[PDB]
């Protein structure tokens, strides 16, 4: 996170962190949206041109964290994956098209204070927020600048820009499971999501209701704050489907 | 199903500091 | 350096 600010105690408590066993060090984001299931990109995990391919036996992830490198006793929980799920159309030959991963937990995992899932979107909350100029919010560990890295959980509020202006900034091929966010250089605020927040969340929060709800995972982008560039994020909705039957079969 | 209310705002009619601006831009443009 | 659990 570029231009961002700490989180609040307890302001994202969905948010999670995806770790590596050995060596230790923090490979992703990702989130929590039930007892059970937590979410993230497909590149965390798989990326074959770099030789990643973490197994479930690989990684751990840490749920209610603040800080980034302490132990948080009492507040956070840590657990062994049961199995991950890669989307099978997730294209990494290209542009990261279906950029989308599930992991399924051993155990599920007690809610608190800091430990709550978030929603994932019906067609309506979709069509509704999904707006150039409505305003999300990205959450991450991820590098301050393009020290260094936070000391604690970092929050930035961004637009959503409209498809055209997304399209005609980058020279890589934008398809309908991808949306991009950041403000434009003549709106002046700055804010970018950055590596290490990859896989983390894009939420909004409903006017209908007050909940929060996840419409991006965080995706891919040239550099980091870049004027005239913006950070791509995986339309979770349009993937909804294949999370729903994912979860319905393995879910358990 | 509780999906998305926060303990230690939503339900306990807390805001934090940022979110208005989340509502500000659904209303304003 | 990461801090330890258990
Ligand atoms: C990734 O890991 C799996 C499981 O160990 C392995 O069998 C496969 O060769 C690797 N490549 C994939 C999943 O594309
Ligand atoms: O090495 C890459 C990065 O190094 C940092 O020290 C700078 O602040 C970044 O903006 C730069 O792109
Ligand atoms: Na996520
Ligand atoms: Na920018």
């Amino acid at each position: 996170i570029v231009e961002g600010s700490d989180a609040e105690i307890g302001m994202s408590p969905w948010q999670v962190m995806l770790f590596r066993k050995s060596p230790q060090e923090l490979l992703c984001g990702a989130s929590l949206i039930s007892d059970r299931w937590v979410l993230t990109a497909a590149h965390c995990l798989l990326y074959p041109p770099w030789d990643k391919n973490f197994t479930e036996n690989d990684l751990l992830v840490r749920i209610g964290k603040h800080s980034r490198t302490r132990y948080e006793r009492n507040i956070e929980k840590i657990s062994m994956l049961e199995k991950i799920y890669i989307h099978p159309r997730y294209n990494w030959r290209e542009n990261l098209d279906r950029d989308i991963a599930l992991m399924k937990l051993k155990k599920p995992v007690a809610f608190s204070d800091y430990i709550h899932p978030v929603c994932l979107p019906d067609r309506e909350t979709a069509a509704s927020l999904l707006q150039a100029g409505y305003k999300g919010r990205v959450t991450g560990w991820g590098n301050l600048k393009e020290k260094g890295q936070p000391s604690v959980l970092q929050v930035v509020n961004l637009p959503i820009v409209e498809r055209p202006v997304c399209k005609d900034s980058t020279r890589i091929r934008i398809t309908d499971n991808m949306f991009c966010a950041g403000y434009k250089p003549d709106e002046g605020k700055r804010g970018d999501a950055c590596e290490g927040d990859s896989g983390g969340p894009f939420v909004m929060k409903s006017p209908f209701n007050n909940r929060w709800y996840q419409m991006g995972i965080v995706s891919w982008g040239e550099g980091c704050d870049r004027d005239g560039k913006y950070g791509f994020y995986t339309h979770v909705f349009r993937l909804k489907k294949w999370i729903q039957k994912v979860i319905d079969q393995f879910g358990e | 199903a509780d999906c998305g209310l926060r303990p230690l705002f939503e339900k306990k009619s807390l805001e934090d500091k940022t979110e208005r601006e989340l509502l500000e831009s659904y209303i304003d443009g | 350096i990461f801090e330890p659990p258990e």
